[PDB]
């Protein structure tokens, strides 16, 4: 689709057999989902925001469906306010800002 | 809250 | 224009003269600058996200020229760690997300 930027962009994505709402954010280097559980190996991370760091957990080609499009890649899990899919996995479904 | 800028580690 | 987002979509803009550069950030519902004096009356705001919340100084019928295109509206100044262009000026100059 082509997206209107008068809201807020979210979409349902869907991973490990959950639904979540996450917002489409050009801000944001990488791909950050709240706190859950996932399988698999993991590395510790720091990332920054308008308001400081948190800590998140780094999972690595972990599956995922975009509002309708597979995607498989890096997962950053951690205190986030909101579900936010960032540039790794919005290039994946190959997502552009047109102006 | 409204801004989600996000850096890499 | 078309921007991928293979890389930070980096913009200039240019406001009241002054070159800078900016992110353009569809998670961010406002605009957010690095500190500046800009002329008018301002309110304090908090603003947040990752990390917690930063008080900054909401300006209003601010112009400012991104990439080219003309938009007046509210501009948030404050100790953001990088020049931000949210919601309220993308839609002004024609964003839409597209995939």
């Amino acid at each position: 689709p082509q997206i209107t930027l008068w809201k807020r962009p979210l979409v349902t994505i869907r991973i490990g057999g959950q639904l979540k709402e996450a917002l489409l954010n050009t801000g944001a280097d990488n791909t950050v989902l709240e706190e859950m559980n996932l399988p698999g190996k993991w590395k510790p991370k720091m990332i920054g925001g308008i308001g400081g760091f948190i800590k998140v957990r780094q999972y690595d080609q972990i599956p995922i469906e975009i509002c309708g499009h597979k995607a498989i890649g890096t997962v950053l899990v951690g205190p986030t306010p909101v579900n936010i899919i960032g540039r790794d996995l919005l290039t994946q479904i190959g997502c552009t800002l047109n102006f | 809250p409204g801004n989600f800028f996000q850096n890499r580690p």
